[PDB]
């Protein structure tokens, strides 16, 4: 049905790079805003990045500002997250979530109703 | 008994029969969070418009924070030089012509961008005008909680229709759901009413929480909420110092938005308009 | 930054018992709060949004209330499948800067 | 006589005589249909402005749907060629120079078009703010129909001034015309009122639909609507559990519109500003 | 007795003890005079932006009035001429290239100017919506002067909480400061209430300014403002023609702002887009 | 397309009789309704606009009322010159898309 | 006084063309919006076209869209209607009327108070 | 031009006496009214603005009231240092066009 | 403290020119609107000119329009007034005052609270 699937998770040496993909299916991905949320091992959820449907407005948590870059391809119904300069703190399970309806550039918010199953990013030596 | 009408004679309906009513009502008290994707609002997915809209600045962040309320050798040498000079001139004219075509395309994109930012600003002002109307509706729902749910209202036709009995409220998405119980009038008596009565022209009276009804050609008193005529006593009237009516008129108010007078376009433009005509040099 | 404080982090409850989960905000987030449920080894599930609106398909036993800095999630008749970790999230202002609560674990008794 | 003031001592006016009043008021409930001729608003009759404003899109349709709420021989050969080359260069420069004058004139027209679209958007926002105030005024008229015309109000100073008797409403252009009949206090007694009284320092009382007035140095009760002091009985007071006042401060709310962030103009422009100094080639 | 509930059975709180309350609140009735600079707003102190914004017109005067609510010899001769023709060609190219650089810089300044006028229009729109909410708040303060200060209100939970005794008003900066004295309930009785009662299945009754409370398994009447159950008499009930509830539903109204129907950007642009590609002439 | 329906299309009335002409709109036109009178061989004459506002010079006997989808024109004391064809017209939304009612003929009786 | 006068009506073969004119007099024509309304023989009134005072916004009924063109000349206080591709159904009496006041590009509506006497278009073989 | 009139221009008063200074405007200036005090050989001092708001440091005895076309400055307990010239000023509309009152002189008694 | 000091006053022959200056100290001059107000000998105050913090909008009394010019330099915290074409009626004591907080181009008005001590312009033969 309405689903998000993350990929691109695995082991990365500290300070390295990794790229996460979140291919959407079952809904109009091109008009939804999307989020990246990571869950550290045995900790609460942390919002990473927000990208708008038009890709023009991208926002990041300060803990990842500059090091992480979010992008989307509404033609491919895909959401990407480039994890550059990975540190120990970036070890988590990364979720993509659906945020804002934005049918014609005008956005309405009804919670992060749809989430992905996540992928694990393990950053250790 | 020389009781004369004071204020005229008016035919109005006084309830005579009631039934128990149940009115179920929604009052909106909030809105979903609304922001604008200004690149998607103006350009859609057109990438040439979204490239040019980046240079318009971060107005969306401002708008959205408002919405969310935060001599043979020489001749050959001359022919060699002329080939390079005309090569540099032709190259330069090409670079000029490419920048002229770019400037004209960008100007036409800016006009559709600017026109769609005027339609954007109209929507922002409309969304801010629904924002205040929801706030007005949120204050009306809190008045019904305070006066219909947390108490019993003595106001008729406020917690639904008729005379309030009991109200209940439930949370509904983006509002409150009210259930009103009241006894509403189902039948009325069309009675002849005077606002007051004069006695011998000296002292006037006014009905105390009721109506002066002329029945059987004699002036009687009845309660306003139920038609039960009864003799005029001192318990159901208020003594007026005089039976002359004090006529007043509240000031006349009509919202008529003033048109923003603008100067003549050409006259204002002519203060700085440079309508130069450029003439290429004559080159034999 | 608006910090979501969700206390107590642990609650031992039994099936059929009313459960209240408290969420607090370092500053007023108005009615922009959501409730999430995360069973072990699964993604978060949105329960409530706008602090009181149930998401589609969410059982009627999950109820949300509150505004400003005080929020509560009510589980009227707790079932055996409600023993999960519950978070609150705020999405009040612009730009997007989303902060969750540290969670609340429902332990069987 | 051991009654003690609770809440302080306040001099207030209690009516002692009344006269019948007739207040006539208009309450606006609708507006004329308003649309904008954006071409005439911005340009007037200036045809250059309208021609350039056509390229701004159909924003007026969007605004109006918001307002309505829907070796020698070769030298001669070289001389012949140079005449054609300089003929094509001079012709090209003229086409370039004509397109540069067009671009500069269109740029200045765009600036005055854009400035008058900012004035247009301010007027659309003003029209939307007035239509919101009309909707607020249309609700106030319907509250007076329900509570002054379709019933009798116990609210004082609501259906005009004083105590309501009867109201009539008539259709008037863009609203409703109300005629109110009341008995209005024309003279008042300045009375010494305490909000409540403490009996023996243990039990407190509150006046039931009236005032506690100190008359002849003894505390008596009077109805609020008419000054008639009378002994304090159990039928005109409400027993308070304690005679201590529960003080409360409602939240302080002042509407202060927040100024936007709007970074420094030059710093933001410098992210994409291509300030180039093009240099013409040196041609021999 | 055979009295039967009409409308269902509900648990509601009826006051059983009260205390004297003092609530102090500020209600805003006006705002400071606000005007926009529109040049400090858009440009700040940047002089290039101000110079270019002067050509946008006098929209600020319009916005502020809205805010304030107002052979060998021949070859040598050819070389001399070529040095002049290339002198004039290279001179005009420099003049062209200087006007091309100026036009591109002004186009980029216009884009940021236009973007900050969109943010300006959003702020003028927000100021107009806030000044509408102040007018709504100014009307609420005048209602409290008329009904809480100039008279005593029978509305519970209007002049603060509970039952109104007396209100005072003082001028405060940009509003009015009310002091409300009332007796507010501090303890309630959770009573099982029916909106009405059916007698023998034939005639129903409604509680007159009170509640029908099932006390000790018999139906009794109590006043709504205080829990004093008493036998049901004909003085504290209203006779209904039938004991069937008349169910009605108020219309469902939710403010959902309609998104404007903007065309596709590329198609609307292509109605007039040029998309020319200019090629320089070939010069040998 | 908002369809304007006037029923009955014909009415037999006598002078001095109250006449009510009904107009219905397939959609809510709010208060954007006008009444026109067309005597034979003459142009239509605007009687009422905004559903209840008499045009200038229109006699006081012509009264309009209603809003939304139900509109009425009242001719309190019909005269011999009021025997004409009466239309209702809606001008609610934008763009201009103006639809008239099919008329109502007042026949002498 | 304030009146509208139609002209240019007469017999026209099917598929032909006519040019109706509506010269205004007595009011400020340059600021009023105008309409064309036609009345078929023994039928109700039909709104043909709307034109704004600035002539920038012209609207047509769908039954005449494409085939009819409305124009105005506020200097000559005249309103025109091009009846191109005339069919049988276009046989009617054509009226012009004022619509919107528009003193400075801001239009208020008070009904079509002023009408013309009309002109007759007869389209038959 | 919004002409503003203060009458009477002269007032003989004694210390400890309440004195009211009346200001009127030829048109409604709403609440855009300010009160100025000018002791001899000194610059004007702003007492009241917005017709009722005391400026900072202004003694509580100076009170302003009124709106529209009628304004008043109240000096409840006049002191020996209040014998100055008092002006009212209007700043209602846009563009700025500021008109003062002719003054009112408090003379000792 | 917060002060305005005015200079440039003196004797001027009729029809001559004089230039007044009002250097501000103690407050953020660059965001305040300023006024010039003149007091004729034995007469009430008269508002001369208004200048905004951005200097873009300058306004004058009708009696001095054209002949008087107001300017400011927020870098020097100075306010100037050019008294061109001085007449007999321009003999007065000139004052400067603040007229609007304008912290970011948005102006709020709290009275002309700060004044200057004034300077005297005497115009006689």
């Amino acid at each position: 049905e309405v689903q998000l699937v993350e990929s691109g998770g695995g082991l990365v040496k500290p300070g390295g790079s990794l790229r996460l993909s979140c291919v959407a299916s079952g809904f109009s991905f091109s008009i939804y805003s999307m989020n990246w949320v990571r869950q550290a091992p045995g900790k609460g959820l942390e919002w990473v990045s927000y990208i708008s449907s038009s890709s023009s407005y991208k926002y990041y948590a300060d803990s990842v500002k500059g090091r992480f870059s979010v992008s989307r391809d509404n033609a491919k119904n895909s959401l990407y997250l480039q994890l550059n300069g990975l540190r120990a703190e970036d070890t988590a399970v990364y979720y993509c979530a659906r945020d804002g309806y934005c049918p014609k550039g005008v956005c309405t918010y009804y919670g992060m109703d749809v989430w992905g199953q996540g992928t694990t990013v393990t950053v250790s030596a | 008994d020389s009781l004369e009408p004071v204020g005229g004679l008016y035919e109005i309906q006084i309830p005579s029969e009631f039934t128990i009513g149940n009115m179920e009502e929604f009052i909106q008290t909030s809105s979903p969070k609304v922001t604008i994707d200004c690149a998607a609002f103006v350009c859609g997915d057109y990438a040439a418009c979204k490239l040019q809209l980046v240079e318009y600045g971060s107005f969306c962040d401002n708008i959205n924070a408002i919405l969310t309320e935060v001599n043979a050798e020489a001749l050959n040498n001359l022919l060699q030089q002329l080939s390079n000079r005309f090569g540099a001139i032709s190259a330069s004219l090409q670079e000029i012509l490419s920048r002229l075509d770019a400037l004209e395309a960008e100007a036409q994109i800016d006009r559709l961008i600017n026109g769609r930012l005027t339609a954007l600003n109209a929507y922002v002002s409309q969304q801010l005008s629904d924002s205040t109307l929801v706030k007005f509706s949120a204050a009306q729902a809190m008045e019904k909680v305070n006066e219909c749910v947390k108490s019993q209202s003595s106001r008729i036709n406020f917690c639904g229709n008729g005379n309030h009995i009991i109200s209940l409220v439930q949370n509904a998405p983006y509002g409150l759901y009210f259930i009103h119980f009241n006894y509403v009038p189902t039948k009325y008596v069309t009675a002849k009413v005077s606002p007051g009565l004069c006695i011998a022209g000296n002292r006037g009276i006014a009905p105390k929480s009721g109506y002066f009804v002329n029945v059987n050609n004699t002036w009687m008193y009845t309660g306003s909420g139920y038609y039960y005529p009864e003799p005029i006593t001192e318990n159901n009237v208020v003594v007026m110092s005089t039976c002359a009516v004090n006529y007043t008129k509240a000031p006349y108010v009509m919202l008529n938005t003033s048109i923003p007078n603008l100067p003549d376009f050409k006259e204002e433009l002519d203060q700085w308009f440079k309508n130069q005509t450029s003439v290429a040099p004559d080159l034999s | 930054e608006i910090v979501m404080t969700q206390s107590p982090a642990t609650l031992s409850v039994s099936p059929g018992e009313r459960v209240t989960l408290s969420c607090r905000a370092s500053q007023s987030v108005r009615s922009r709060l959501a409730w999430f449920q995360q069973k072990p080894g699964q993604a978060p599930r949105l329960l409530i949004y706008d602090a009181s609106i149930r998401a589609t398909g969410i059982p009627a036993r999950f109820s949300g209330s509150g505004s400003g800095t005080e929020f509560t999630l009510i589980i009227s008749s707790l079932q055996s499948e409600d023993f999960a970790v519950y978070y609150c999230q705020q999405y009040d202002n612009w730009p997007p800067a989303y902060t969750f609560g540290q969670g609340t674990k429902l332990e069987i008794k």
